[PDB]
């Protein structure tokens, strides 16, 4: 029975639960790696005495947080749990292929850990640029294990994307048009389209790197007429859509959380929110070379990428102002999930605005490959994704588990986290403006003060993470069972109780056309 | 060839509680066991290979 | 005693919003300059004042005499 | 170079860097305006017991939310692209210098007239002379004539590197098989520091760049003596 | 069929809070510990 | 009936604040952390050549 | 949300134990590694 | 004529950041010129300009590699 | 989009329906408090008399509470509304939340 | 009992065996590339084939034998196949991008020309043209197969499908021969790299497509397909058209324009 | 374009078979004939050890590590030239 | 030129596929493939909601093109009303 | 009173200032005296005593508006506990400084810094605003 249920699952809820467990475990790995980064930088000099190991830690930090924590939690975890419930569907379109998307991830993670254990690891950056990642500067198995890890994660998400698109297009009640589906469902749909188109380009690029490393191809090797810059194009052609992939389900959860704790039946300007996510998804495919402003590109190309990149602020602003307009006139409930969402809105805005600074290629010359970029994305991506994830987790924990969290503990956790992340990352703006490069194990002495503060901040967030674990333990230890949930009329995922039965919507909802 | 779909329909719709991957009979069980044994054995061997490869032979 | 006068009862939220968005804007436009006057104009003046009578050769000589250069003793 | 507790950019050494400073001021002003507006509005939304929970009409307010940000972006893009195209203009250099990235050091070639080339390595911490800067000093500095337009050509003989000098506003990736061009002009004599700005392996942190800017006559004699 | 309801729709037992504590400790603890031991491993290689 | 916060709130606030300030002040000033603040108005420049 | 009182209440004492055990599960192994860093290099 | 050579002048054929082709073209031009001049028993020194330009622009290792490959019979450009 | 007077008249008519049922009373009040307004005394009067026809004293008191609540920090609104309603309160024997001690925390 | 039309699938081991086969194939390629050994890889390939066989077997059992493929379930599979094909198009796009990047700006190492110095391209008017006529012909014969099936014609469906498969095999054998005859190799710089990787992935897809057609052929032999319900056939046909079109882009870009 | 054929009355199996046997397979037969004449060995290219060709950055994982997967002794020289 | 040998759905469709096919021929929708058309939704003319049990979730799109759907359990017994628009629904078990 | 898990699909009671009249009464079952009170409620409400009026209210509703909207001392616990854990973090940082970190480079020694400071002024580091601009080269001191 255990094996049938947990290894052979064809159930969207159980598979969602598997993803959440996987993602939580990955979050602990990614967090440990981040602390090692900040420990090395916490005082001037060397802590590890081995900068190849430093670079391996940085590289793994990124892959773990992106591919094993964020994507599995948002798309695999919340997507699987919530999407079928929110459209009254009995499961995903391909419930068995769904299970393979999950089971591909532990082997993918195993390949990443193998890369770090063999030889000297892959000390490449999560970008894995040749020639550093090539077979001369990184001889041996590490980089190939990294490529294979990415292959498996790629296949997992591509099949997942096919599953979500099909489910969302095909499995709504017959009367429900796409313009009657909740925003989170939209956000998963759009994310899945981005995955479907972008991951195969990455797969092509890393396959070419694999063949350069093992089959004597020279796609990226000038000796054979290749070009290291070609790899960068292929990687970032995936890599920009990827950053939008990482935030979109977050925007979706934020819309639900803000609506809910404002006591509203609906988000402000639903069609504008749909429009904004689609526009962001589209524009996300035409801006990638803003990651390459220093590689030696022509001026007109730089002017174009600067302009196209800035335009994304417009639909994004529509979403930010619509969240504010959702709060407007709300009966505000200061739940822990609401606090996460409010934190998300402001931290995402800060990071988005530093993105606009970076979009300007002239300024990016001086800011590229400095801590200003690291600060930008830890606000918009790291805080944005994590705050949306924590908001969604606290909000829907009682749905998934049937048990309540202690709200006071959860508020304490939010408070510690808010202080920690801002102490960690805010000073990194100063480090970047003043010229400290990223991907460094040590820094000229002038940079000591901000690096010291930033590392102290990282320990504060460690305390918050440890507390998060205790809080989840306390919920399961105490077993306060859910009774009534407000606003079920506009939050269908709650209407089958907590937790919902294994099989829901065996009899589908009735929705007439009028 | 004769159309024997109706016979297969009867076999696979028999009310015997068996999951589809075992509903053909004893041969399904064998093929399943072979597959899972190769997968689990191969996975253990991959772990061994990792252990071996994680250490230098200077 | 006397009766209480009839107060405004409608659009209290919208009226609050109308009032404060002007204040939200006026901070901005009132502030606008703070970064502008205290940072931007200060910076333009610092660069203008520095270079107005700047003598690069004299600057070099002071550096040379202080012993900082590999190429110039 | 950076100094302790620095918040913003290193002081500009070139006119283009001065332009970047004022453009950053302009943009950051706008960034502060927006972030504060958002913070203010958020607090406003959250500080009243008054409620209005029925359906609100979206289209009127969405015009403002789209048009004003569009205008703001144009107000950033206009000076942004002015500087971009000024950076790109033809300037006629008096001198060409090449730099080749290596693991982990820079080499320099000045081959307009004679074959002058040398390697440039970080001074190890244990060998710093009193008052010298940890991780920043090199054995052989890039000596260059001040107040002159210099063409820098940047490449690599192994992995990617990136040749940067923040106070001149310079960062040009060093790519094997490719010859990237940038222009360099210092308004002042002195020493101007930079660091490798593409991850190139285990000593990425330890291959800095030091420019030494002096009068032409000194540059010429130094050049001759370096043959 | 399967057990349904709170504490039953999960692959781990919550029947005893102390056994649960031990399991959550091993689970999150192994994930957090792993990078430190990978670093130790790499340092010990030379 | 008074809840947890009614009974212990004042004490948790007071002790929490006192403990936090004391330990951070101690960590910041007493254990040899080198913050490397600006030389400006602090350091007397000394002959190096 | 409303909920039932805890089926198996977790007292302040039990919370202190769960919290302490949790923090130690993160701190001790990492602490052990970091404390012995110099031993790993000098080996 | 244009002695007082300082450095390679701007070339409108190669106005962008990537100057690889500029170095390459001048290298080719110099050696083609030298070969054409020697074939006709003429003054090689009319080719000098291209040598100055490619010497200014081209990394030493590229020139050196190209020279080795011309001597080896493996230079892939047409001369 | 109709005057204030037309809005009020519609609502008065809503609650004045002789055979208004419990569901329609709840629907009315719960919808009305979603708007950016404190309902005029004449709306509330009509809603209170509906409570009377529905033999529901408690809902009458609750309606008075929600009037106070919708006014937010505008402390002058509720005492004014109660003032205007006093003849109805007296006629129907409706005690205010305050008179019942239901304003105590 | 359900009153929707969707398929609740029996708990299945094949996702896990599939995932493990992926681990075994990738760790196996690693072992092959670095530790001079083929064992893990061979086990991975074997378990992969076993997984695919039993998984698709079960899909056939679920549909032909158990009747779970209602119109709503079939429609889902249509979207699924279309989306899979789109992902495969983008995969090839990355290789076409690599080809155009290299060939439009040939570096000095190549002689600054395309095709590079020392490269003697195949004549696109010889076997590559034959290949083109073969796959185009196979697009015509597969359409004949589809119409015969819809018209209830068992014999002509089988004949047309057999012809299509024979053409697939012919292309595959022609390509294997051309690979052997080619005077340039995968190690001949970016020309060899782009040529063999792009046409090689295409060749793999031709093999996959041919196999899928063969599966349909044997299912047809066994009367699985009705004149109205035959999604496995549709789809093998879509995938086959996809493979044809990729060929046409390869022929135009690499063989013709890049010669 | 309408090709130059011109059928359409009902798009059926008969029409597609007509196209298979009347156009598609005859084109293949023609191209097959065409190939069967321009077949035969084109002379093997003289060996020049160009550095952009015969790339070896890592030995191949088969044979002696120096032979490509579809190595053809007649036309594929090694880095050191044609095999003896 | 053209014989038979290919089975039809009528001859060979089985299980749920066959049920759906046979019910569609009768103009029936027991597996909820079609959106039901609304009545006037008064208490006299309620929307009739079939169910195989004693309760079923209703989603009410109160006005055409509303993006917000209003969801509630409809129980066996007297007609219930949408909490947003008041339109009436009544469960008809089976 | 007693709400059960298996009742999730039924209309439920809630106290919410934006939903004043919930779908069901707080108290569903009535005792003999409570039944008599509901009968009395059908006659003039002026004949009801204050206690009877309160009892009728409490049958219909759980908490009053004033009760459900009351402020709490929770913020004290939240802020205090947050500060406690932030304080606990400094203990980990003290441990790290003592047991993990070794000495920082010699370049942070006071004499080094003084010499390096002079050399930075000699090379006129950030002479427009940042560093050397704050040094008075005439009076040989930091500007006031
Ligand atoms: C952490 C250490 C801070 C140290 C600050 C040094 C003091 C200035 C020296 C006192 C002045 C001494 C004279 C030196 C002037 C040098 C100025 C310069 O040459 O260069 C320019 C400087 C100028 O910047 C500053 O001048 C820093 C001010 C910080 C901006 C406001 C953020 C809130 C305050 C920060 C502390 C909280 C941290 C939590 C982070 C919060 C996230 C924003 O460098 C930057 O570009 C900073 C990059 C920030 C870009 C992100 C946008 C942030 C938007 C958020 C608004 C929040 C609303 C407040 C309301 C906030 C409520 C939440
Ligand atoms: C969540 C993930 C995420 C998101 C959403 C974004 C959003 C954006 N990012 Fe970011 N970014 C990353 C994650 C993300 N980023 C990562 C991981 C990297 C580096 C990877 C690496 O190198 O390892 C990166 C790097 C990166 C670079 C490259 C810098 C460099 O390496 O030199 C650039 C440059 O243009 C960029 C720009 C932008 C812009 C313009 C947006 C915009 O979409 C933001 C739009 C939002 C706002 C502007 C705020 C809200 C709007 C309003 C309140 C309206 C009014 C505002 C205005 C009118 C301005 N980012
Ligand atoms: C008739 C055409 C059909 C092709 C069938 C041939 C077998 C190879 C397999 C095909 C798969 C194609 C892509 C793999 C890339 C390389 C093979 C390219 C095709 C090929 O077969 O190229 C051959 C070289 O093969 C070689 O290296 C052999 C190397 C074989 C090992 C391949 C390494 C595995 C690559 C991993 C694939 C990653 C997949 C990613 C999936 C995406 C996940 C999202 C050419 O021979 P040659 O002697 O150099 O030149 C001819 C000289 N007479
Ligand atoms: C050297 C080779 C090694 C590489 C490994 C790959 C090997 C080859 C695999 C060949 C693909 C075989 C797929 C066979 C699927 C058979 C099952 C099937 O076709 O199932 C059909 C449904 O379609 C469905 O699931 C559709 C399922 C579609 C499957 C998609 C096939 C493409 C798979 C490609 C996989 C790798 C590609 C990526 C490579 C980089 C069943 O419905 P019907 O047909 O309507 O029948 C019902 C009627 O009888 C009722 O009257
Ligand atoms: C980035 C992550 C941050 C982690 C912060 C860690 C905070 C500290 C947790 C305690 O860790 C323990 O510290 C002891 C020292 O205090 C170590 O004992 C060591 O030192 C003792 C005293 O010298 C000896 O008794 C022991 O044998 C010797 O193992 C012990 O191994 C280690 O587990
Ligand atoms: Cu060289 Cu980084
Ligand atoms: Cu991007
Ligand atoms: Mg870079
Ligand atoms: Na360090
Ligand atoms: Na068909
Ligand atoms: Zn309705």
């Amino acid at each position: 029975m255990f094996i049938n249920r947990w290894l052979f699952s064809t159930n969207h809820k159980d598979i969602g639960t598997l993803y959440l467990l996987f993602g939580a475990w990955a979050g602990m790995v990614g967090t440990a790696l981040s602390l090692l980064i900040r420990a090395e930088l916490g005082q001037p000099g060397t802590l590890l005495g081995d900068d190849q190991i430093y670079n391996v830690v940085v590289t793994a930090h990124a892959f773990v947080m992106i591919f094993f924590m964020v994507m599995p939690i948002m798309i695999g975890g919340f997507g699987n749990w919530l999407v079928p419930l929110m459209i009254g569907a009995p499961d995903m379109a391909f419930p068995r292929m769904n299970n393979m998307s999950f089971w591909l991830l532990p082997p993918s993670f195993l390949l990443l850990l193998a890369s770090s254990m063999v030889e000297a690891g892959a000390g490449t950056g999560w970008t894995v640029y040749p020639p550093l990642a090539g077979n001369l500067a990184h001889a041996g198995a590490s980089v190939d294990l990294t490529i294979f890890s990415l292959h498996l994660a790629g296949v997992s998400s591509i099949l997942g994307a096919i599953n979500f698109i099909t489910t969302i297009i095909n499995m709504k009640p017959p009367a429900m048009s796409q313009y009657q589906t909740p925003l989170f469902v939209w956000s998963v749909m759009i994310t899945a389209v981005l995955l479907l188109l972008s991951l195969p380009v990455l797969a092509a690029g890393i396959t070419m790197l694999l063949t350069d490393r093992n089959l004597n191809t020279t796609f990226f090797d000038p000796a054979g007429g290749g070009d290291p810059i070609l790899y960068q194009h292929l990687f970032w052609f995936f890599g920009h859509p990827e950053v939008y992939i990482l935030i979109l389900p977050g925007f979706g959860m934020i819309s639900h959380i803000v609506t809910y704790y404002s006591g509203k039946k609906e988000p402000f300007g639903y069609m504008g929110m749909v429009w904004a996510m689609m526009s962001i998804g589209f524009l996300g495919f035409i801006v990638w070379a803003h990651h390459m402003f220093t590689v030696g590109m022509d001026v007109d190309t730089r002017a174009y990428f600067t302009s196209a990149t800035m335009i994304i602020a417009i639909p994004t602003g529509v979403k930010v102002f619509s969240w504010l307009a959702t709060l407007h006139g709300g009966n505000i409930k200061w739940s822990p999930a609401m606090m996460w969402a409010l934190g998300f809105i402001f931290l995402f805005t800060v990071g988005g605005l530093t993105g606009i600074v970076l979009a300007n290629s002239s300024l990016d010359i001086v800011l590229h490959d400095t801590y200003y970029v690291v600060a930008h994305f830890h606000y918009v991506l790291s805080m944005g994704a994590v705050f949306a994830i924590m908001g969604g987790f606290v909000h829907w924990f009682p749905l998934f588990s049937g048990y309540t969290l202690n709200d006071t503990w959860a508020k304490i956790h939010f408070a510690i986290m808010f202080v920690g992340v801002n102490m960690t990352f805010f000073p990194q703006h100063f480090l970047g403006l003043s010229g400290m490069p990223r991907r460094y194990s040590d820094y000229p002495d002038a940079y000591t003060m901000w690096n010291t503060i930033s590392s102290m901040g990282s320990f504060i967030s460690l305390t918050a993470v440890m507390l998060m674990v205790f809080i989840i333990w306390e919920a399961f230890a105490s077993k306060r069972e859910v009774l009534t949930v407000d606003l079920t009329t506009t939050n269908l995922e709650w209407l089958n109780g907590c937790p919902p039965p294994y099989h829901t919507f065996e009899e589908p909802t009735y929705v007439n056309l009028k | 060839f004769e159309n024997r779909v109706a016979e297969k329909q009867k076999l696979f719709q028999e009310d015997n509680g068996l999951p589809v991957h075992l509903k053909g009979g004893a041969t399904d069980n064998i093929l399943y066991r072979v597959t899972m044994t190769l997968c689990l054995g191969g996975t253990l061997y991959s772990l061994y290979c990792l252990g071996w490869a994680s250490f230098p032979h200077k | 005693s006397t009766a209480l006068a009839k107060p405004q009862m409608r659009g209290l939220l919208a009226r609050r919003l109308r009032f404060h968005i002007v204040g939200a804007f006026m901070v901005s436009l009132g502030f606008a300059t703070f970064y502008k006057f205290a940072v931007a104009e200060k910076r333009k003046k610092a660069y203008a004042d520095f270079y107005r009578n700047y003598d690069s050769m004299k600057d070099f000589e002071e550096m040379r005499k202080a012993g900082i250069f590999q190429s110039a003793k | 170079m950076a100094y302790p507790m620095q918040l913003g950019f290193q002081d500009a050494t070139s006119p283009i860097m001065e332009e970047l400073l004022h453009f950053h001021d302009h943009t950051l002003m706008i960034v502060f305006l927006i972030s504060s507006l958002v913070l203010y509005i958020i607090s406003l939304m959250l500080t009243t017991k008054l409620t209005h929970t029925s359906t609100m009409d979206a289209q009127e307010v969405e015009t403002i939310w789209t048009i004003l940000p569009a205008i703001i972006l144009i107000l950033i893009a206009l000076p942004s692209l002015r500087i971009l195209y000024m950076m790109d203009e033809i300037n006629n250099p008096s001198l060409t210098v090449k730099t080749m990235g290596h693991q982990w050091y820079w080499s320099y070639e000045y081959t307009d007239y004679e074959d002058l080339s040398f390697d440039s390595y970080m001074i190890p911490t244990s060998e710093l002379k009193p008052g010298e800067l940890r991780l920043l000093e090199v054995d052989n500095r890039v000596v260059l004539p001040m107040e002159m337009t210099i063409r820098m050509l940047v490449s690599s003989e192994d992995v990617l590197h990136s040749w940067a000098v923040p106070s001149l506003g310079l960062k040009t990736d060093a790519i094997p098989g490719r010859l990237n061009q940038t222009t360099l002009m210092s308004s002042r004599p002195g020493l101007y520091y930079g660091q490798c700005s593409e991850i190139c392996g285990s000593n990425h942190s330890f291959m800095p760049i030091v420019l030494e800017l002096v009068p032409l006559k000194y540059f010429e004699k130094w050049s001759a003596s370096m043959l | 069929h399967y057990e349904e309801g709170p504490g039953k729709n999960i692959p781990f037992s919550v029947e005893n809070k102390w056994r649960l504590l031990a399991m959550m400790t091993l689970f999150f603890g192994s994930g957090f510990a792993a990078p430190f031991f990978i670093v130790r491993h790499q340092l010990l290689k030379k | 009936a008074p809840d947890f916060h009614d009974k212990y709130g004042n004490a948790v606030l007071a002790s929490g604040a006192t403990f936090c300030v004391a330990v951070w002040v101690y960590m910041a000033t007493q254990i040899g952390i080198e913050w490397n603040p600006s030389p400006v108005g602090r350091v007397t420049p000394k002959e190096w050549r | 949300i409303t909920a039932k009182p805890a089926k198996t209440p977790t007292s302040p004492k039990e919370q202190a134990i769960g919290l302490s055990v949790t923090f130690l599960s993160f701190l001790l192994p990492a602490g052990w590694v970091l404390y012995h860093l110099d031993n790993y290099k000098k080996s | 004529k244009i002695k007082n050579y300082q450095t390679a002048p701007f070339d409108s054929r190669f106005p962008n950041q990537n100057q690889t082709r500029n170095c390459w073209q001048n290298y080719l031009d110099f050696h083609r010129c030298e070969k054409a001049m020697t074939a006709k028993g003429g003054d090689v020194s009319v080719c000098e300009w291209y040598r100055r330009v490619y010497k200014s622009l081209c990394p030493i290792s590229w020139v050196s590699t190209w020279d080795d490959r011309r001597a080896e019979g493996t230079f892939p450009g047409k001369i | 989009h109709e005057t204030d007077e037309e809005f009020d008249a519609r609502w008065v008519t809503y609650f004045n329906k002789p055979d208004i049922d419990a569901w329609e009373l709840r629907k009315g009040m719960n919808t009305l408090v979603g708007y950016d307004l404190v309902p005029e005394p004449k709306i509330i009067d009509a809603a209170l008399r509906a409570c009377r026809r529905l033999n529901d004293f408690a809902s009458a008191v609750r309606i008075l509470e929600v009037v106070k609540d919708k006014a937010g920090p505008h402390k002058e609104i509720y005492p004014y509304v109660i003032q205007e309603l006093r003849p109805t309160l007296n006629e129907l024997g409706i005690s205010t939340p305050e008179e019942l001690g239901l304003d105590k925390v | 009992h359900q009153t929707h039309a969707y398929h609740m699938v029996n708990p299945s081991p094949w996702p896990l065996t599939g995932a493990l086969s992926a681990l075994l194939m990738t760790s196996g390629l690693t072992m092959w590339f670095h530790f001079n050994s083929m064992t893990l890889l061979m086990i991975g390939l074997t378990t992969n084939m076993l997984t695919m066989y039993q998984w698709w077997r079960d899909v056939i059992r679920e549909s032909t034998f158990q009747g779970h493929h209602t119109p709503a379930v079939q429609k889902g599979l249509r979207y699924g196949m279309i989306l899979f094909i789109i992902s495969e198009v983008l995969f090839f796009t990355g290789f076409f991008w690599a080809f155009y990047h290299s060939s439009l700006a040939p570096t000095p190492e190549l002689g600054g020309c395309w095709p590079p110095t020392g490269i003697h391209p195949l004549n696109p008017l010889e076997v590559p043209l034959l290949n083109t006529s073969v796959l185009l012909a196979s697009g015509v014969s597969i359409t004949w197969a589809h119409h015969s099936l819809m018209e209830g014609d068992r014999k002509h469906m089988l004949q047309a499908l057999f012809i299509t498969i024979t053409l697939g095999v012919y292309f595959t054998l022609l390509q294997a021969s051309e690979y052997y005859e080619a005077p340039f190799t995968i190690s001949d710089g970016v020309y060899g790299s782009t040529f063999f990787v792009a046409t090689g992935f295409h060749g793999l897809h031709v093999i996959i497509g041919s196999t899928f057609l063969i599966v349909c052929f044997f299912r047809q032999l066994k009367f699985h397909f009705t004149s109205n319900h035959h999604f496995g056939f549709e789809a093998a046909a879509w995938y086959w058209h996809f493979v044809d079109v990729v060929w046409l882009f390869l022929y135009v870009s690499i063989y013709w324009w890049g010669s | 374009a309408s090709a130059a054929k011109g059928d359409h009355g009902g798009t059926g199996a008969r029409t597609w078979r007509f196209l298979t046997f009347g156009l598609a397979l005859p084109s293949v037969a023609l191209c097959t004939l065409n190939s069967w004449l321009h077949s035969g060995h084109r002379e093997r290219p003289a060996f020049i050890p160009y550095h952009h060709l015969r790339i070896r950055t890592k030995p191949f994982s088969w044979g002696d590590g120096n032979h490509t997967f579809f190595h053809n002794p007649r036309v594929n020289p090694l880095p050191t030239g044609y095999e003896k | 030129a053209s014989g038979g040998g290919v089975p039809t759905d009528e001859e060979q469709a089985t299980g749920l596929e066959r049920e759906v096919m046979l019910a569609a021929r009768k103009g029936q929708d027991p597996y909820n493939i079609l959106a039901p058309k609304a009545t006037s939704g008064t208490k006299e003319d309620p929307n009739l909601v079939p169910s195989i049990t004693n309760k079923r979730i209703v989603g009410c799109i109160c006005e055409e093109d509303n993006s917000t759907v209003i969801w509630f359990w409809l129980h066996k017994g007297e007609a219930q009303r949408c909490p947003s628009c008041g339109t009436h629904y009544k469960l008809v078990p089976h | 009173s007693v709400v059960k898990s298996e009742d999730y699909a039924l209309p439920s009671y809630v106290d919410r200032r934006d939903y004043p009249l919930p779908d069901v009464a707080h108290v569903k079952n009535l005792s003999a005296s409570q039944k008599a009170l509901k009968e009395k409620e059908k006659a003039s409400w002026s004949s009801l005593s204050i206690d009877e009026k309160v009892e009728l209210y409490r049958l219909k509703f759980k908490e009053s508006f004033a009760e459900m909207n009351r402020s709490t001392n929770e913020w004290k616990t939240v802020v205090g506990a947050a500060m406690f854990f932030i304080g606990f973090t400094a203990l980990l940082l003290i441990w790290e400084k003592h047991y993990v970190y070794g000495p920082i480079p010699h370049t942070f020694e006071e004499e080094w810094v003084a010499k390096q400071t002079k050399r930075m002024l000699d090379m006129k580091v950030a002479p427009i605003q940042g560093f050397s601009a704050k040094w008075d080269y005439d009076k040989n001191e930091w500007k006031k």
